[PDB]
């Protein structure tokens, strides 16, 4: 998803 | 003594592990020792929003916005923010400029930009229908 951590 | 990287894959795995106060301080001592890497900040913000502090998660997005205007991700963790503060109007602004920025960039999100983008005019309209 996009709310995720990089 | 940890690298920067180091720091921020330690963070990563504690965000995975539901320890959001313990993943935003690794994040936070990436940041002092590269404090130009956006996805620190992005990274950070998040965890604040899983904090319940969009105030500070707000904040890291603008200093990730100030070393790259083009973030999706600051745009929209922004606008998650705003929503959170009843900021309306800005939230719908940031989701949008995500979504567009997004595809200017050919990256696939799935829905979920236009899902955060569906909660925030519903949001914005019930704010409405609460006051009448």
């Amino acid at each position: 998803p996009i709310s995720s951590v990089s | 003594s940890p690298s920067a990287q180091e720091l921020k894959e330690q963070g990563n795995r504690l965000f995975v592990g539901r320890k959001y106060p313990e993943a935003a301080a690794c994040y936070g001592r990436a940041i002092t020792r590269n404090p130009l890497v956006a996805v620190y900040y992005t990274n950070r913000a998040l965890c604040y929003l899983k904090m319940q502090q969009p105030e500070q998660a707000l904040a890291d997005c603008r200093r990730a916005l100030e070393l790259d205007g083009q973030s999706v991700k600051a745009h929209f963790f922004l606008g998650q923010c705003q929503l959170e503060m009843e900021s309306y109007d800005e939230a719908i602004a940031n989701l949008q400029r995500a979504y567009s920025l997004a595809k200017e960039q050919r990256l696939n999100f799935g829905d979920d930009i236009p899902s955060a983008l569906r909660i925030a005019k519903k949001k914005r309209w019930n704010s409405i229908e609460e006051r009448r």
